[PDB]
Parts: structure tokens; C-alpha cells; sequence
RNA sequence: UUGCCGUUGCAUUUUAUGGC
């Protein structure tokens, strides 16, 4: 029973982070832990992703208490550098979020991802 | 007799026919080279491209220009490129001509239809050298192409990419010619001609950011985009495309193995080289390295995790706790082990062996087999600690005995982003290995 | 009052490093001092940047 | 030809508010655009009703329903999971006209409003890969949804700036 | 700078011709100026500039090819 | 063989390496 329990396996990892890159190219993503919690307690968040190998794990483990209280799915991913390459940014981002927007052309893939990870959790 | 007809066919008719002919699979002894690091005073060296004068091109009139010396060109993220003398295999490379740009080359109009300033203004990413030996192209983060003359490194012509994110990532000449193909990050592919200093064609059609690219003497060009698990062979004169996708699923591979083993899906295709005009190789993100034919959408041979798996974060810097059982259980077992990436891959053109590289330090030189459908680990060169951003091979000798020179550019940052993950003892340099026979 | 240009960017750096340390020592089960020490060294290097 | 058809009554309150909402939401010109898309929706699901009312395992129903769902997923109005024939019966006009190039480049970004999207792609700026499209009602296929960008011979891409910009550069550099 | 590119080339010694389809690609110019095209095509082949002929051009939409 | 700091070399180019 570790502290990063809903850790996604390989194929679900690849589909959630190509949805990440589509969102980053569609200007619908928030990069980083404190902007993630700011958009989370603002409310606009379809789902949030953390990285399960940051060198202190608690600096993004503070996000569960917000997200499963405000009823939004959350998923750990086994590589911060892969999530950085997904977000399309130089330094490794460890906590990304997808904002909510019904004027974005990845709504179908976002909802498929969200249904898969609610079944995962 | 047979020796004369063999040498006379292997001189030209194989190299224009297309199949692999320069077989030195077991002729090349594997691991007894003179491995030489060379320090270099830049930050985060980005790309290498060596130019060798071809001996007696296709009829005669040997090569272009000194008369018969090899060369190399390197380029860093400090906005400078350095010409290298490389030709003396007995000793180290020699810095010959520096050429550096800086913040004074910022265009003041910023209107993007002209970047006629000659230097650079950030993070040059790729140099290629012309086969005619009188031009060297370069391109990087400042949406530009620059041609320099070959021995004074003075800028001759400035070719803007003419798009707001018209962001070049890798250049590639096609051999013994003057058309080059430039990858970009606005998903297109540029085709330039050097001798006219011109842009022939903008071939679109790639879906995501097209990251790397190679070409051979036949006028076809292979490209690889990052995050859609694909590889496009552009046949230019028929203006058509061939779309090779990956698609190894871990559930089917686990079902194939469990009858008798930790692997995972493909993240990204990264680097390429064409072995011939009918096969090629892709070194992907997740450790897969794949030999593809031109006949099948599936790859022929997808070798698994290339350079091993990264060592996990230790039991004192994972969770900030005190007790060792808690800071070891937060590693979650092997479930967050991540593979070494294939950072750069390079095949000797029309041959058997190709060279990979990662930040696992070790250039693993494989060898393909004679039935052209499998490859095995020939050798491993443990000489270059650092990321291996591109690998070049320059050779010398006769028809019989060949003395090859593996050059590789070694840095402490990947050539696109920073992304330093567990790098230890890795200095900006050029890794030389004079392999023989 | 607490966390006492060049006089303000150091306070912002100290602010989000303080939030980082707060996350560590609250969501841990029982915390350590090594991350507080390397946080102190990071912010001291950011101060000696001046 | 006669694509568009007049509905069963054209002067009615609920129909009037339907055309008002759809026109002002997807940025449309007149009632003929809603009538064309509504007509071809009605035609394809009237064809789907017959394939439903005949039995299963008939070769007609099998590969003609596979043909219809292949054509509809190629246009992109049907998601990848609901690949059976009665979701074509459950289709709607909104996610059928959402795939026109106007709405699609507004969803892709790069336009800041639906009406600005329409006026720029009729001012000849957006090209699907290589082909400059100067018409809104395109119904862009699913495969070429990511090839939308400003055309290279247009000054929102990387061409020469427009005649307004260079004329103002002239008589502001004088 | 323009390029030309021929495809679908079939020999035809029933008239001793070679007939083909011609794709000219000009990135910014209007069109490829048939006389200059004809001398360029006779240069890339081995022809006369009198024994080479092109007729059925059409510039595709949006310009460029 | 380096923008800066730690090493060889022979009878001071040369000799390998690791901290930013």
C-alpha cells in the first residue's frame, strides 16, 4: 500500500500523455504543481496527472486531498521526464492539469481518458 | 578476372543499385579500438557532421576541396559551430576554425519574413556538411538556415524557414548531390538546394512534430515524428508517402512470453538512418530499436530495451521520510523503472553495422545478418559517459583494409530539451574510436 | 511580516520553497531534515546570486 | 441535383428558434446551410432505418452497414467506440455540422471567434496540409484534422506582409 | 526557385516520342512560362528545344503547382 | 584536451580523468 496508489501501466500512460500533448498544442493545459492546485481550487480541471518519481513525493502528493474532495480524477505516471516531453517544455513538469473547455476539439479523447481512469480507480 | 570485376562492380554499380554491399560484419574486430574522449569548451554540445572526400567519385576527378583530407563540424547550444580537422587517425581531433554568434544577431524588425541577420540568436540544433565540400548548413531554435563557407566559416546566404514555429530540428543531405532535406517543428519537411541557395518544395503530411530525418543517394527521404509512433518514407519524384507505424502491445507480448520479462509500450520514435534504399532503422524512445522493410507496415525486427534500464532513485531521495522500509516501499518495486532512450542512431550507408547511443555511456554497435531480417549485438564501446546526441563514421584505407573512425558528440543535455535525469560524470566532448580492419 | 526587485524576488523564492517544505513535512508520515537542509542550500545559493 | 429541401413547415416558432440558435452558435449565413446539413442527415439515417428494419446476418445489412459506418467515421461524426448501426440512427445535426471547417478551425484555435474563423478562411488563409481552402462548408475528414494551419502564401503564415501593412510601412517610413 | 518533375513516362516508338505528365512546382511565381519550360525540359532530356512540346497545363487551386 | 578548478608526461607539447 504505497503513497502513489493509482499508478497507471504502460498503454494507459501513452494515451493519457498523447492527450496531454494534444491539449498543450490546443492551449488547454496547465503545467506545474502550484498552477495545477490553483486551477484545481478554482474548479476548472477535467483531470490532473502527477509524476510518481519526483525526489520528494509529497510536493505533488498534496494534490489528492484537493482533487478527490472536489471530485475530479487524478492519475500517477511513472516518469516526470516523460511527462515533460509530453507537455512539450524543456524542464520536467511533474504535475499537469487539463482545464475544462467545451470549445476544444479533444473533448472525445479527454472523456475516453477520464472514463478509463475512473474505471482504473 | 574475378577480383577486377568484383572491385569494379562494388565501386559504382552497387552504390547506385541500392542494396547493401559494404559487408564488414565479422571483418571488423569488435572492441579493441583506441577510445579517446576529447574535452571541448562549449556548453551542451548539440551536433556533429563529418565530411569525407569520396575517393574517385563514380568515374574519376577524385573529390572536392588541401586536396584529400577529411573534416568534421560540430555545433553547440552556445550558438557556435567549430570546424574540426579529423583526418589524422593517430591523434586527437583538432579545433581549426571557430565561428560564434550571439545576442547581437537578434533581428530588430521581428516580422519573420526576414531573418537576414547572419549569425544566430538561440540554440543551434543541427549542422550538416555538403558533399561538394564547400558549404556547411546549420539550423536551430531561431527558425533559420545558415550556409557557411567551408574553411573560413563565413556566412554566404541566409534562408529563413518562413513560419512562426518554423523550427528546424535536423538537417540531412542526400549523398553526392546538393539537395538537402530539413526537418522542422511546424510538422512540414523542407527541401532545399544548396548550389542555387533555394527552397524547392515544402512537403507536408506529417501529423506531429517531425523530429529526425535521413537520406541516401537515391532520392527518397525517411523521416520520424515524435509522438505518433510513425515513420514516413517520402518518395519525392512520385510525391507519395509510405507510413510505417509501430504498435507492439505489451499484452500480446506478455501473452507470447508467459507460456515459457518486464517491458512496456512505445513512447516515441526518435532517430533514423537508412541502411539501404529498401530497409531502415528507427531508435525509439522506450528502448525499442526497429529494423523495417519497405514492404510491411509492421517492422521486421523490433529489438527490446536497448541500453538497459535506468537505475532507480535511491532510498534516501524519494519520499523525504526517515525509516528505510518506508523509503524503499515508496519505490513501488520495479513499476517505475524507465528505459534508456535511444538518443542517436546511425548506420554506415549500405553496410551491416549501425551505432546507437544513450546516456548509459556505451555505444552499442549491432550487426545485421545476411538475410537482412535480424540483427545481433556485435560490440559495446564503454568510452563516452554522457548523452550521445549524434554519431558519425568516417573511414580510410583501401578496398581491402578499412580503418573506421566513430565520432560521436557527447553532452550533458539532450539536443532538444534539458531533461537531465541521473547524469553522473559527463562532460561536453567528442568521443573518437578508431576501429579497424 | 514573516519571510523578511532584489528585495522581492528572494521573498517569492522563499515563499514557494516554504510551501514545498510544508508539503513534504505534512504529507509525510513522519518527516526528516535532509530536504529542509537542501532547501536551505538552494535558497542560500539564490541569495548569494546577489 | 437539389440538395436542400424545405422542411415540413417553415413558419413555426420552435423551428425559428432552432435556426436562430444554430446560426448564432456555429456562425451560419442563412437557413439553406442548416437545411442542407439537415437534409443529408435525414437521408443517411432514412437509409439506416431500412438496414435496421431488415434482419441481422443478411449480407446487405452487414457490409452496407459497415460501409455506412466507415463513411461516417471517415467524416468523423461517429466516435471510435460506437461502431454499430443504431448509433447512426441516434445521430444528431449538431455533431454533424460541427465538423465543418469554420467550427473546426475555431475549435483548433487560431481564430479567436467563429465569425473571425469564417471571414479568414474565406479570405484564403487556412490550408489543410497543402490545399488552400477558401470555402467554409467543408466537413473535414478525421484524418486531416491535424493538418490545419495558416497557408504559407498568406501573411498570417510566413509570406510577405499584406498590402495594408506594406502600404502603411511605406507612408509611415516617408 | 521552380522545379519541374516528370512522371508516368511512356516511350512510344510508334511516333518515336516519349509522352509523360509534367508537374511544375513554383513556390511564389505565377506560372512556369512555357518557352522557358520547353528549353529547360530539352536541357534535362536530350532534345532540341524544337522536338519537345507541352500543352495541357492547368495551375491547381491556391497556387503553387 | 578544455570557459574555469583537480592530474600525468620525459631525459616541458605530451597523459589520462572528475566538480560547476
Amino acid at each position: 500500500n504505497p503513497k502513489a496508489f493509482p499508478l497507471a501501466d504502460a498503454a494507459l500512460t501513452q494515451q493519457i500523455l498523447d492527450v496531454v500533448q494534444q491539449a498543450a498544442n490546443l492551449r488547454q493545459l496547465k503545467k506545474g504543481a502550484n498552477e495545477a492546485t490553483k486551477t484545481l481550487n478554482r474548479g476548472i480541471s477535467e483531470f490532473i496527472i502527477m509524476a510518481a518519481d519526483c525526489e520528494p513525493i509529497e510536493i505533488l502528493l498534496h494534490l489528492p486531498l484537493l482533487c478527490e474532495d472536489k471530485n475530479v480524477p487524478y492519475v500517477f505516471v511513472p516518469s516526470r521526464v516523460a511527462l515533460g516531453r509530453a507537455c512539450g517544455v524543456s524542464r520536467p513538469v511533474i504535475a499537469a492539469s487539463i482545464t475544462t473547455n467545451d470549445a476544444s476539439a479533444i473533448k472525445t479523447q479527454i472523456y475516453a481518458v477520464k472514463d478509463k481512469i475512473e474505471t482504473l480507480l | 578476372d574475378k577480383d577486377i570485376i568484383a572491385s569494379r562492380l562494388k565501386e559504382d554499380v552497387a552504390e547506385q543499385q541500392g542494396r547493401v554491399f559494404r559487408y564488414f560484419g565479422d571483418k571488423l574486430l569488435i572492441s579493441e579500438a583506441k577510445q579517446s574522449f576529447t574535452r571541448v569548451g562549449e556548453n551542451n554540445l548539440t551536433c556533429i557532421s563529418c565530411f569525407q572526400p569520396v575517393l574517385n567519385k563514380y568515374t574519376f576527378e577524385e573529390s572536392s576541396n588541401n586536396k584529400g583530407r577529411l573534416f568534421a563540424y560540430t555545433v553547440s547550444k552556445d550558438l557556435q559551430l567549430t570546424k574540426y580537422d579529423i583526418t589524422d587517425f593517430s591523434k586527437r581531433p583538432k579545433k581549426l576554425k571557430y565561428a560564434k554568434g550571439g545576442a547581437k544577431y537578434i533581428p530588430t524588425s521581428k516580422h519573420e519574413y526576414e531573418n537576414t541577420t547572419e549569425g544566430h540568436y538561440d540554440e543551434i540544433l543541427t549542422v550538416a556538411a555538403s558533399p561538394d565540400g564547400k558549404y556547411v548548413v546549420t539550423g536551430g531554435r531561431d527558425r533559420k538556415l545558415i550556409v557557411w563557407s567551408t574553411e573560413s566559416l563565413s556566412p554566404v546566404k541566409v534562408i529563413p524557414t518562413k513560419d512562426r514555429r518554423g523550427e528546424v530540428l535536423s538537417l540531412a543531405f542526400r549523398k553526392n548531390s546538393d539537395q538537402l532535406y530539413a526537418s522542422c517543428a511546424d510538422f512540414k519537411i523542407r527541401t532545399y538546394s544548396i548550389n542555387q541557395f533555394s527552397q524547392l518544395e515544402i512537403l507536408y503530411g506529417h501529423h506531429d512534430i517531425v523530429e529526425d530525418i535521413s537520406a541516401l543517394a537515391m532520392e527518397r527521404c525517411v523521416t520520424v515524428g515524435a509522438r505518433d509512433r510513425t515513420a514516413m518514407l517520402w518518395k519525392i519524384p512520385d510525391e507519395t508517402r509510405l507510413t510505417f507505424r509501430g504498435g507492439d502491445e505489451p499484452q500480446k507480448l506478455l501473452r507470447r512470453w508467459m507460456k515459457e520479462p518486464l517491458f512496456f509500450c512505445e513512447g516515441s520514435i526518435d532517430v533514423v538512418s537508412m541502411v539501404d534504399d529498401f530497409h531502415f532503422i528507427t531508435g525509439s524512445d522506450n528502448g525499442n530499436i526497429c529494423l523495417w522493410s519497405l514492404a510491411k507496415k509492421k517492422p521486421i525486427f523490433t529489438e527490446r530495451i536497448a541500453h538497459g534500464i535506468l537505475p532507480e532513485p535511491s532510498f534516501n531521495d524519494i519520499s523525504g521520510e526517515t525509516d528505510e522500509e518506508l523509503r524503499k516501499r515508496q519505490l513501488q518495486g520495479k513499476k517505475l523503472l524507465q528505459p534508456f532512450w535511444i538518443t542517436s542512431l546511425y548506420a554506415i550507408p549500405y553496410s551491416n553495422v549501425f551505432i546507437s547511443g544513450s546516456w548509459s555511456g556505451s555505444l552499442k554497435v549491432w550487426k545485421i545478418s545476411d538475410n537482412l531480417r535480424s540483427f545481433e549485438l556485435l560490440g559495446e564501446l564503454s568510452g563516452a559517459k554522457g548523452v550521445v546526441t549524434k554519431i558519425q563514421v568516417v573511414e580510410s584505407g583501401k578496398h581491402g583494409k578499412e580503418k573506421f573512425r566513430i565520432l560521436a558528440s557527447i553532452a550533458k543535455e539532450h539536443r532538444l530539451g534539458r531533461w537531465i535525469a541521473n547524469v553522473s560524470g559527463a562532460r561536453n566532448g567528442i568521443y573518437s574510436a578508431v576501429i579497424d580492419q | 511580516g514573516a519571510e523578511k526587485k532584489n528585495k522581492g524576488r528572494i521573498s517569492r523564492y522563499l515563499a514557494n520553497k516554504c510551501s514545498m517544505a510544508s508539503r513534504i513535512d505534512n504529507y509525510s508520515e513522519e518527516p526528516s531534515n535532509v530536504f529542509g537542509s537542501v532547501l536551505k542550500k538552494q535558497v542560500e545559493q539564490r541569495l548569494e546570486f546577489y | 441535383s437539389k440538395t436542400y429541401s424545405t422542411p415540413k413547415r417553415p413558419y413555426e416558432s420552435s423551428r425559428l428558434d432552432a435556426e436562430l440558435k444554430l446560426a448564432g452558435e456555429f456562425g451560419l449565413k442563412n437557413k439553406k446551410e442548416i437545411y442542407r446539413i439537415s437534409f443529408q442527415l435525414s437521408k443517411i439515417r432514412r437509409a439506416a432505418r431500412d438496414l435496421l428494419t431488415r434482419d441481422e446476418k443478411d449480407p446487405k445489412r452487414l457490409f452496407e452497414g459497415n460501409a455506412l459506418i466507415r463513411r461516417l467515421v471517415r467524416v468523423g461524426v461517429l466516435s471510435e467506440d460506437k461502431k454499430k448501426l443504431d448509433y447512426v440512427l441516434a445521430l444528431k445535426v449538431e455533431d454533424f455540422l460541427e465538423r465543418r471547417l469554420q467550427t473546426q478551425v475555431y475549435k483548433l484555435g487560431l481564430a479567436k471567434s467563429v465569425h473571425h474563423a469564417r471571414v479568414l478562411i474565406t479570405q484564403r488563409h487556412i490550408a489543410v496540409g497543402k490545399q488552400i481552402v477558401n470555402i467554409p462548408s467543408f466537413m473535414v475528414r478525421l484524418d486531416s484534422e491535424k493538418h490545419i494551419d495558416f497557408a504559407p502564401t498568406s501573411p498570417f503564415g510566413g509570406a510577405r506582409p499584406g498590402r495594408v501593412a506594406r502600404r502603411n510601412a511605406a507612408r509611415k517610413a516617408e | 526557385a521552380v522545379t519541374i518533375r516528370t512522371r508516368k513516362v511512356i516511350s512510344n516508338p510508334l511516333l518515336a516520342r516519349k509522352q509523360f505528365v509534367v508537374d511544375v512546382l513554383h513556390p511564389n511565381r505565377a506560372n512556369v512560362s512555357k518557352d522557358e519550360l520547353r528549353e529547360k525540359l530539352a536541357e534535362v532530356y536530350k532534345a532540341e528545344k524544337d522536338a519537345v512540346s507541352v500543352f495541357g497545363f492547368r495551375t491547381q487551386f491556391g497556387g503553387g503547382k
